[PDB]
């Protein structure tokens, strides 16, 4: 129990699976977003050339 | 041509800027969402516990 | 112990360290080598136009 | 001329055709290394046990 007090994390089972949908829908998204990034980059290169 | 050409110039130069901003933004989002797996891993430990 | 050796894993620290070393080194090669394709692909483009 | 960029468009789709396998190869990569990470934490948890 003293451990439970050290981690201090509240840690929910519903906050749990809420939590890493959260996040992995987060970690998605972040790597959807730097693949559209790359994209628009790219075709303003094209466009310089 | 002349015209057109520093139109297209300009216009590179401002899509070039904001991509550049939206490519700042992705790296910190991949901090934050380093640090959002660490919070699941905690969480799971949290529960077994 | 025997939770030890359900999760089964070693446990040391020198092995760790090596082991989290060793995923990151791999971790950031993997992002030059993904950076790598975006840089040939930017060449493809270029030459294909 | 005519000879010339079809032997050109050749090349290109060579490299090409290995872009797109080092992307795949990278992206099944990244997986791995996100799998690595995890039995990092499970060393990490290990080591208070």
């Amino acid at each position: 129990l003293q451990e439970m007090k050290d981690i201090g994390v509240q840690a929910d089972a519903n906050a749990e699976m809420r939590a890493r949908e959260r996040r992995d829908r987060l970690h998605e998204a972040l790597s959807v977003n730097r693949s559209r990034v790359n994209q628009l980059e790219k075709q303003i290169a094209f466009c310089e050339a | 041509s002349h015209k057109q050409l520093a139109t297209e110039q300009y216009r590179h130069v401002e899509m070039a800027r904001e991509l550049a901003e939206q490519s700042g933004a992705s790296s910190d989002l991949e901090t934050d969402h380093q640090a959002a797996s660490d919070h699941l891993n905690l969480v799971q430990t949290a529960m077994r516990q």
